[PDB]
Protein backbone atom coordinates (compact mmCIF):
# COMPACT_ATOMS: atom_id res chain seq x y z
CA UNK A 1 0.00 0.00 0.00
CA UNK A 2 2.66 2.50 1.07
CA UNK A 3 4.86 3.62 -1.84
CA UNK A 4 7.63 6.12 -2.61
CA UNK A 5 7.64 5.93 -6.41
CA UNK A 6 9.75 8.63 -8.07
CA UNK A 7 10.50 9.89 -11.57
CA UNK A 8 12.13 12.77 -13.42
CA UNK A 9 15.54 11.26 -14.20
CA UNK A 10 17.17 10.44 -17.50
CA UNK A 11 20.25 10.78 -19.67
CA UNK A 12 21.65 14.31 -19.41
CA UNK A 13 24.90 15.90 -20.56
CA UNK A 14 27.58 16.56 -17.92
CA UNK A 15 27.47 19.97 -16.29
CA UNK A 16 23.67 20.03 -16.39
CA UNK A 17 20.69 20.06 -14.04
CA UNK A 18 18.02 17.49 -13.21
CA UNK A 19 14.75 17.64 -11.26
CA UNK A 20 13.91 14.46 -9.34
CA UNK A 21 10.35 14.32 -8.00
CA UNK A 22 9.32 11.66 -5.47
CA UNK A 23 5.63 11.20 -4.63
CA UNK A 24 4.22 9.33 -1.65
CA UNK A 25 0.85 7.66 -1.15
CA UNK A 26 -1.06 6.62 1.95
CA UNK A 27 1.55 7.14 4.68
CA UNK A 28 0.96 10.80 5.78
CA UNK A 29 4.00 12.15 3.93
CA UNK A 30 3.97 15.46 5.83
CA UNK A 31 4.79 13.70 9.12
CA UNK A 32 7.79 11.58 8.01
CA UNK A 33 11.20 12.72 6.82
CA UNK A 34 12.43 11.77 3.35
CA UNK A 35 16.06 11.37 2.30
CA UNK A 36 17.79 10.90 -1.05
CA UNK A 37 20.39 8.12 -1.33
CA UNK A 38 22.70 7.34 -4.26
CA UNK A 39 23.70 3.81 -5.29
CA UNK A 40 26.50 3.48 -7.81
CA UNK A 41 26.34 0.40 -10.08
CA UNK A 42 29.38 -1.15 -8.39
CA UNK A 43 30.54 1.18 -5.61
CA UNK A 44 27.77 0.62 -3.05
CA UNK A 45 25.30 3.01 -1.48
CA UNK A 46 25.94 6.69 -0.76
CA UNK A 47 23.69 9.00 1.24
CA UNK A 48 23.07 12.32 -0.54
CA UNK A 49 20.53 14.61 1.06
CA UNK A 50 17.96 15.21 3.81
CA UNK A 51 14.86 17.38 4.05
CA UNK A 52 13.11 17.50 7.42
CA UNK A 53 9.43 17.05 8.32
CA UNK A 54 8.31 20.66 7.86
CA UNK A 55 10.47 21.41 4.82
CA UNK A 56 13.25 23.50 6.32
CA UNK A 57 16.46 22.35 8.08
CA UNK A 58 18.18 20.89 5.03
CA UNK A 59 21.58 19.23 5.58
CA UNK A 60 23.54 17.54 2.80
CA UNK A 61 26.53 15.23 2.44
CA UNK A 62 30.14 16.41 2.36
CA UNK A 63 30.77 15.25 -1.21
CA UNK A 64 27.66 16.94 -2.65
CA UNK A 65 27.32 19.98 -0.39
CA UNK A 66 25.95 22.87 -2.44
CA UNK A 67 25.86 20.82 -5.63
CA UNK A 68 22.50 19.24 -4.75
CA UNK A 69 19.59 21.30 -3.41
CA UNK A 70 16.60 19.50 -1.91
CA UNK A 71 13.06 20.79 -1.41
CA UNK A 72 9.73 19.52 -0.12
CA UNK A 73 6.04 20.27 -0.71
CA UNK A 74 3.65 18.60 1.74
CA UNK A 75 0.53 19.87 -0.04
CA UNK A 76 0.88 17.49 -3.00
CA UNK A 77 3.13 15.02 -1.09
CA UNK A 78 6.29 15.59 -3.13
CA UNK A 79 10.04 15.77 -2.50
CA UNK A 80 12.25 17.46 -5.09
CA UNK A 81 15.99 17.07 -5.65
CA UNK A 82 17.82 19.55 -7.88
CA UNK A 83 21.08 18.32 -9.39
CA UNK A 84 22.40 21.73 -10.43
CA UNK A 85 25.77 20.50 -11.71
CA UNK A 86 26.71 16.95 -12.69
CA UNK A 87 30.07 15.32 -13.31
CA UNK A 88 30.49 11.85 -14.80
CA UNK A 89 30.74 10.42 -11.27
CA UNK A 90 27.05 11.07 -10.59
CA UNK A 91 25.64 8.27 -12.78
CA UNK A 92 23.78 6.08 -10.28
CA UNK A 93 20.38 4.88 -9.11
CA UNK A 94 18.81 7.46 -6.79
CA UNK A 95 16.31 6.40 -4.12
CA UNK A 96 13.91 8.55 -2.12
CA UNK A 97 13.69 6.83 1.26
CA UNK A 98 11.41 7.24 4.26
CA UNK A 99 13.49 7.57 7.41
CA UNK A 100 12.32 8.54 10.88
CA UNK A 101 14.30 8.98 14.11
CA UNK A 102 15.66 6.07 16.15
CA UNK A 103 19.06 7.29 17.35
CA UNK A 104 20.32 9.84 14.80
CA UNK A 105 17.28 12.03 14.34
CA UNK A 106 17.48 14.29 11.30
CA UNK A 107 19.91 12.33 9.01
CA UNK A 108 17.69 9.33 9.71
CA UNK A 109 18.38 5.97 11.36
CA UNK A 110 15.61 3.65 10.12
CA UNK A 111 15.30 3.87 6.33
CA UNK A 112 12.00 1.98 6.38
CA UNK A 113 10.60 1.97 2.84
CA UNK A 114 12.74 2.67 -0.23
CA UNK A 115 11.59 3.94 -3.59
CA UNK A 116 12.03 1.76 -6.68
CA UNK A 117 14.95 3.94 -7.80
CA UNK A 118 15.48 6.28 -10.76
CA UNK A 119 18.54 5.86 -12.96
CA UNK A 120 20.59 8.97 -13.70
CA UNK A 121 23.02 8.18 -16.53
CA UNK A 122 25.25 11.18 -17.23
CA UNK A 123 27.22 10.84 -20.46
CA UNK A 124 29.10 13.16 -22.79
CA UNK A 125 27.83 11.20 -25.82
CA UNK B 1 7.19 -17.93 78.37
CA UNK B 2 9.04 -19.50 75.46
CA UNK B 3 10.75 -18.06 72.39
CA UNK B 4 11.75 -19.71 69.13
CA UNK B 5 15.24 -18.77 67.94
CA UNK B 6 16.30 -19.37 64.33
CA UNK B 7 19.18 -18.24 62.12
CA UNK B 8 18.08 -17.93 58.51
CA UNK B 9 20.88 -18.52 56.05
CA UNK B 10 22.19 -16.24 53.36
CA UNK B 11 19.99 -15.45 50.37
CA UNK B 12 21.18 -14.60 46.86
CA UNK B 13 19.42 -15.01 43.53
CA UNK B 14 20.96 -17.05 40.73
CA UNK B 15 23.13 -15.41 38.10
CA UNK B 16 21.20 -14.67 34.91
CA UNK B 17 21.95 -13.41 31.40
CA UNK B 18 21.46 -9.85 30.20
CA UNK B 19 18.93 -9.90 27.33
CA UNK B 20 19.70 -9.02 23.73
CA UNK B 21 18.04 -5.81 22.52
CA UNK B 22 14.59 -6.36 21.04
CA UNK B 23 13.91 -9.47 23.12
CA UNK B 24 10.69 -9.51 25.17
CA UNK B 25 10.60 -12.25 27.80
CA UNK B 26 7.75 -13.59 29.91
CA UNK B 27 8.24 -12.44 33.49
CA UNK B 28 6.69 -12.58 36.95
CA UNK B 29 2.99 -12.27 37.86
CA UNK B 30 1.78 -12.17 34.26
CA UNK B 31 3.99 -9.32 33.03
CA UNK B 32 5.81 -9.32 29.69
CA UNK B 33 9.17 -7.74 30.48
CA UNK B 34 10.44 -5.94 27.38
CA UNK B 35 13.92 -4.74 26.44
CA UNK B 36 12.72 -2.90 23.33
CA UNK B 37 14.63 -1.64 20.30
CA UNK B 38 15.91 1.88 19.76
CA UNK B 39 13.23 4.22 18.46
CA UNK B 40 10.32 2.22 19.89
CA UNK B 41 8.20 2.55 23.03
CA UNK B 42 8.14 0.21 26.02
CA UNK B 43 5.74 -1.80 23.91
CA UNK B 44 8.14 -3.19 21.33
CA UNK B 45 5.66 -2.64 18.46
CA UNK B 46 4.95 1.07 19.10
CA UNK B 47 7.26 3.64 17.45
CA UNK B 48 8.72 6.39 19.64
CA UNK B 49 11.22 8.68 17.93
Amino acid sequence: EVKLVESGGGLVQPGGSLRLSCVGSGFTFSSYEINWVRQAPGKGLEWLAVVSKIGDRTYYADSVRGRLTISRDNSQNTAYLQMNSLRTEDTARYYCVRAWCASTCLPGDIMDLWGPGVGVVVSSL
Amino acid sequence: DMVGHHILGACHSSWQDAPIQGTSQMGAHGQLQTFPRNGYDWDNQTPLE
